[PDB]
């Protein structure tokens, strides 16, 4: 059990191991391994000062 | 102008709003049960804003602790001040988001938002004069990112003049590892471009580097982080929180601090930065208008050069001259004038609270709508392409019912709103 | 697994908040360990523990909370017997069908609707169904011959 | 006799109210709950009598939010205005004049107007109101504009003079005062008489030139705001026959519609701290009213043109030595009247010397005085408001938040051009 | 000069209210004749600040064309209008404006009061003796002021035992104004009642007497 002021910080980028697309192309293939909602318009909350 | 309704929602939301809690109640003279053991009336006199008062003399935040995961309301609930909080303000579910946005705004969260309401109701009904709405959260997970913004948008709704004001934690690949993150990221910008007031971008990236470069701390964890925000917070809520003419509530701060509605994504900043097990050596008054401006002590990754200041909120905490204070406001402002906008005549407004925030005698924290906040976004942008372009496990959010086209239409305003920022750097009073 | 016993002492704790957190979370895990524990919070004096209890055991969804949540149904509190039924479609088990066609007459609004869409979920509920919580016996026929001339927002359900 | 009726509108106009009552009570030997425990009533005009010698202002404040007002409820004078007098809302104007005039101040104007309606049926001849209120707040431009409005509908032929709060960036709280400061000023234009606008810069800077205050307070600012309310006012509260009353003091000071801005200019202001005062003479502070240190707005009136010139003296102050202090004046070159005007100086005594508040930062003086000129001076401070409006304007800054809340972009461009006209109205006069 | 008089009598029909009363004020001050007939049109303008500026003008220009229209102007429902009617009525001395200046000594407004009873007291009528020492028992000092005044330049002795009463006033500036007028008006009847006062009276109004037998013998 551990304190939750020291729970770890898990970084995606791997040090001498990922920077750039080696974390993402990595991930991708292995996810490739295993009614649409009306949704908010651009400027629609300006509007709202009218 | 004086109760303001607090919603913490997800991990991150519940752990920085937990933290906030126990800093604002040491401040205001509330122990870990809720009683007053103060001794100044200063710490009572706004207490009202974000305390309600129980028989017993009894002062219980008015917070409302939401999560799909019941993990989160068990952790908040052991913690030092977890006994503060009202039992019935805990709504909670059997369920998670599972890092997705869909799963937090339109299934697993819209099953669970109507019980977060009638409490957010109940809070508001028994106001004298709501201010508004204050949200802990973060962009890159489901439940504070998706939950939060559905939240947002139903308490908009309802309370369509009150003000909407959040403090959102922007994603970072060198905190998390969930590839996701920039998608729900993305997502909630553009809900918190159009549905709030004023939103602090509390970065995760500046975090991770104070602590690491400027804090020394070689191998940092989450409570380093949040200890950073903790006092971001206690700062820039001071104006809120006690007496004074100047921001003291969320309304004339919005007034003070927007002046396009979708310009209101905020850097605060603060002096001096510390670590949770170091004790502090005084700043002089000049040292603390250094630093508050300092690159190294901006929470959110933009370098403020880059950019120009629309406006500045200023807050020195502690005993010390305000003669000296408005030399070195004026002083900062004279030296580099080029990065404060000229047609916003007296755009940086500084406020003074006599008592300082706890294990030091003087600090300052800053507020400032800099259009170099737009590096933040377009970093996102840049993280956000890169997975859109290839529709990398957008299955996950279209299996939800998520139409792709709302992808499009965030990613679309998120870069919209770069574009202005950058419009209002190149602006000229001419 | 530390956990899952954790929450299961929780279960036992005097604060009913820390009570329904646990019931909350031992519903999350889905472990079975906790089935015997939660249907042990199914008589507990408060109303937001019993309905967390409720919830749990759907979401193991274990055989053994088939007879307590059946007699959960005819709890005094609405959101016990709404939680028990959703539970009761949710673990398929044909017991739970004669209590569920008793609870499609409920005074509740809420309490029976949940029992419709329950129904549908686990063929001797055609005709008590038959007879806006309209439009989840609607759709429960759909799910479930005897249900084309009945249909002759109760709009949107008429086909299928 | 003819009453006044003082409304206090917004923090500013309310802690003014605060000061100014506090001088008055002292003045006429009032205590802070009416009582007078001291022949010469004059003071009837600001004060109405009730039962055996209860004397209540005659007064409203009012704001659009609690806690300015609700100090003067459970202070020093809680027991002097009626409860019905003080008036508050909930929820401010947020420093958004549009808030205070369409959206906020609309659900508190009636309550406001009956409460003024009972003060106003208490007057056997009501002469007319004074105004008090700031420039930048949004109660003190929006919901004045708005009461000014309605007052000349339910009043019309009664007087209305204001007390503004001209801003200054040294005491101001919003970056959007310029914009409220000219969308004040253009909708009160046709309903007010006279406006008397105190730079809180000049007020700053006479506290620390003269008091030695380094940084003046509210309370420090508004007690010698009083002294000035106070002067202009006593020809109101004194019995005299060397004084000036209201309509020929505003006939003469202010005869033209529209520019009605005098430049108030007021000395001595002497440090109660000084260890011995000689006392100054009519000739010694007639002369400190033509040095700009002492006037309530900062401008250049000596390259600037008069259209009217009144001294309102009060104290030891014999007519022979006005005149006397007035054929030096005649001879400064600095002093140039417009062509088609008349050269000359109104006078106006007070018997009663400034009165001194204990616990003040102001000395015991024999003799003071007040001078009020009509000078095109004065555009230079609607130049320095009208070039600010002008810079965040032309981006629209901050007008979203005004839109939102019942205003119009014409609106901001109606008082723009309305302050332009202005600005022309006083270069025209002072042409050469 | 001839074309500015002529440009300000045109600006009187000008949109402007401004204008206007900037152009009745300047006719006045040039005081030409030409402008007399615009300014009489002027004192029925439905602006009071362009009324009064025209009112003001009248009495300056001196012409006793304007004396009918200046005594149709004291009923006006602006204190500012009937003021500057008054002062002009006075100004310009015609004896038409006696009766309506006896009036305008009952006004509301003390602006009009004191300047109804100087305007009296320039005109120099007999008529206004009667009223003016009603106006000795006024609420305001500065009209007790004007009317001791006024009575001593009309110099009628019906004045005299009221100036005597004026000398115990509570103002310093009335009881000096009413000594200045009782010598003002002077003779016998002046001189027995400072013999009387020398030796019954008391304060000032006993110095007065004193003083007034030690010049008059
Ligand atoms: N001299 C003086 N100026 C004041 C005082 N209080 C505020 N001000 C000035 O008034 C302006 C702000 O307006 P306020 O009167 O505070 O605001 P308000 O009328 O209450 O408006 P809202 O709060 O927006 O509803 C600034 O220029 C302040 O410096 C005061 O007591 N004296
Ligand atoms: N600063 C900070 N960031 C956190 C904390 N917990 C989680 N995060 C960040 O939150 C983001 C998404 O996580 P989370 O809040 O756990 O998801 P949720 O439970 O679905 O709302 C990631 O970028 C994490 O690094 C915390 O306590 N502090
Ligand atoms: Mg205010």
């Amino acid at each position: 059990m551990v304190n939750i002021e020291e729970r770890p910080i898990k970084a995606a980028i791997g040090e001498r191991k990922q920077t750039f697309e080696d974390y993402l192309e990595e991930q991708i293939q292995l996810e490739e391994q295993e009614p649409k909602q009306p949704f908010l318009k651009r400027g629609e909350g300006l509007a709202r000062f009218t | 102008m004086r109760e303001i309704v607090h919603i913490q929602a997800g991990q991150c939301g519940n752990q920085i709003g937990a933290k906030f809690w126990e800093v604002i109640s040491d401040e205001h003279g509330i122990d870990p049960t809720g009683s007053y053991h103060g001794d100044s009336d200063l710490q009572l006199e706004r207490i009202n804003v974000y305390y309600n008062e129980a028989t017993g003399n009894k002062y219980v935040p008015r917070a409302i602790l939401v999560d799909l995961e019941p993990g989160t309301m068990d952790s908040v609930r052991s913690g030092p001040f977890g006994q503060i909080f009202r039992p019935d303000n805990f709504v909670f579910g059997q369920s998670g988001a599972g890092n997705n946005w869909a799963k937090g705004h339109y299934t697993e969260g819209a099953e669970l938002v109507d019980s977060v309401l009638d409490v957010v109701r109940k809070e508001s009904e028994s106001c004298d004069c709501l201010q508004g709405f204050q949200l802990t959260h973060s962009l890159g997970g489901g439940t504070g990112s998706g939950m939060g913004t559905l939240l947002i948008s139903k308490i908009r709704e309802e309370y369509p003049d009150r003000i909407m004001n959040t403090f959102s934690v922007m994603p970072s690949p060198k905190v998390s590892d969930t590839v996701v993150e920039p998608y729900n990221a993305t997502l909630s910008v553009h809900q918190l471009v159009e549905n709030t007031d004023e939103t602090y971008c509390i970065d995760n990236e500046a975090l991770y580097d104070i602590c690491f470069r400027t804090l020394k701390l070689t191998t940092p964890t989450y409570g380093d982080l949040n200890h950073l925000v903790s006092a971001t917070m206690s700062g820039v809520t001071t104006c809120l929180r006690f007496p004074g003419q100047l921001n003291a509530d969320l309304r004339k701060l919005a007034v003070n601090m927007v002046p396009f509605p979708r310009l209101h994504f905020f850097m605060p900043g603060f002096a001096p930065l510390t670590s949770r097990g170091s004790q502090q050596r005084a700043l002089t008054v000049p040292e603390l208008t250094q630093q508050m401006f300092d690159s190294k002590n901006m929470m959110a990754a933009c370098d403020p050069r880059h950019g120009r200041y629309l406006t500045v909120a200023a807050i020195f905490r502690g005993r010390m001259s305000m003669k000296e204070v408005d030399e070195q406001m004026l002083n900062v402002q004279n030296k580099n004038s080029s990065y404060f906008v000229e047609w916003i005549p007296n755009n940086v407004k500084t406020a003074v609270c006599d008592i300082p925030p706890r294990g030091l005698k003087m600090s300052a924290t800053f507020i400032g709508n800099s259009t170099a906040i737009q590096e933040l976004f377009k970093r996102i942008s840049e993280q956000f392409t890169a997975m859109f372009r290839r529709k990398a496990f957008l299955h996950w959010y279209t299996g939800e019912g998520m139409d792709e086209m709302e992808f499009t239409e965030a990613e679309s305003n998120m870069n919209d709103l770069v574009s202005e920022y950058q419009q209002y750097q190149d602006a000229t009073a001419d | 697994p530390e956990k899952v016993e954790m929450y299961i002492k929780n279960l036992q704790d005097d604060s009913t908040l820390v009570r329904s957190i646990a019931a909350a979370a031992l519903g999350k895990i889905g472990d079975e360990r906790a089935v015997e524990p939660l249907i042990k919070a199914l008589k507990d004096e408060d109303s937001r523990v019993r309905a967390q209890a409720a919830g749990a055991l759907g979401q193991i969804g274990d055989e053994r909370a088939v007879e307590p949540l059946i007699k959960a149904l005819k709890d005094e509190d609405p959101s016990v017997r709404y939680r028990a039924a959703e539970a009761l479609g949710k673990i398929g088990d044909e017991r739970a069908v004669e209590p569920l066609i008793k609870a499609l007459k409920d005074e509740d609004t809420t309490v029976r609707r949940i029992a419709a869409t329950a129904l549908g979920k686990i063929e001797r509920a055609v005709e008590p169904l038959i007879k806006a919580v309209r439009l989840t016996a609607a759709r429960a026929l759909g799910e479930i011959e005897r249900a084309v001339e009945p249909l002759i927002a109760a709009a949107q359900a008429l086909g299928k | 006799m003819r009453e006044c009726i003082s409304i206090h509108v917004g923090q500013a106009g309310v802690q003014i109210g605060n000061a100014c009552w506090e001088l008055y009570c002292l003045e006429h030997g009032i205590q802070p709950d009416g009582q007078m425990p001291s022949g010469d009533d004059s003071f009837n005009t600001f004060f109405s009598e009730t039962g055996a010698g209860k004397h209540v202002p005659r007064a409203v404040f009012v704001d659009l939010e609690p806690t300015v007002i609700d100090e003067v409820r459970t202070g020093t004078y809680r027991q002097l205005f009626h409860p019905e007098q003080l008036i508050t809302g909930k929820e401010d104007a947020a420093n958004n004049y549009a808030r205070g005039h369409y959206t906020i101040g609309k659900e508190i104007i009636d309550l406001v107007l009956d409460r003024i309606r009972k003060l106003a049926d208490q007057c056997t001849g009501l002469q007319g109101f004074l105004v008090f209120h700031s420039f930048g707040g949004g109660t003190g431009s929006g919901f004045t504009s708005l009461l000014m409005e309605r007052l000349s509908v339910d009043y019309g032929k009664k007087s209305k003079l204001e007390f503004s709060i001209y801003p200054a960036p040294q005491v101001s709280t919003a970056v959007v005062e310029p914009y409220n400061s000219i969308l004040t000023t253009h909708t009160t234009l046709e309903h007010s008489d006279c406006a008397f606008m105190v730079d809180n810069e000049a007020i700053y800077d006479i506290c620390r030139r003269n008091l030695d205050i380094e940084r003046p307070t509210y309370t420090n600012l508004n007690r010698l705001i009083s002294q000035i309310v106070s002067s202009i006012t006593a020809s109101l509260r004194f019995d005299g026959a060397l004084n000036v009353d209201l309509t020929e003091f505003q006939t003469n000071l202010v005869p033209y519609p529209r520019i009605h801005f005098p430049l108030a200019t007021y000395a001595p202001v002497i440090s109660a701290e000084k260890a011995y005062h000689e006392q100054l003479s009519v000739a010694e502070i007639t002369n400190a009213c033509f040095e700009p240190a002492n006037q309530m707005v900062k401008c250049d009136p000596r390259h600037g043109k008069y259209m009217a010139c009144c001294l309102l003296y009060r104290g030891d102050v014999v007519p022979k030595d006005v005149n006397a202090a007035i054929a030096t004046i005649k001879t400064k070159r600095s002093i140039q009247f417009v062509d088609w005007c008349p050269t000359g100086f109104k006078v106006g005594i007070n018997y009663q010397p400034p009165t001194v508040v204990p616990g003040g930062d102001l000395a015991k003086v024999q003799r003071a005085v007040c001078m009020l000129s009509n000078t095109t001076a004065i555009a230079e401070a609607w130049a320095r408001l009208d070039h600010k409006f002008d810079l965040m304007y032309a981006k629209r800054a901050f007008v979203h938040w005004y839109v939102g809340e019942g205003m119009e972009e014409g609106e901001f461009s109606e008082a723009r051009e309305d302050m332009a006209a202005l600005e022309k109205d006083y270069e025209e006069v002072g042409v050469d």
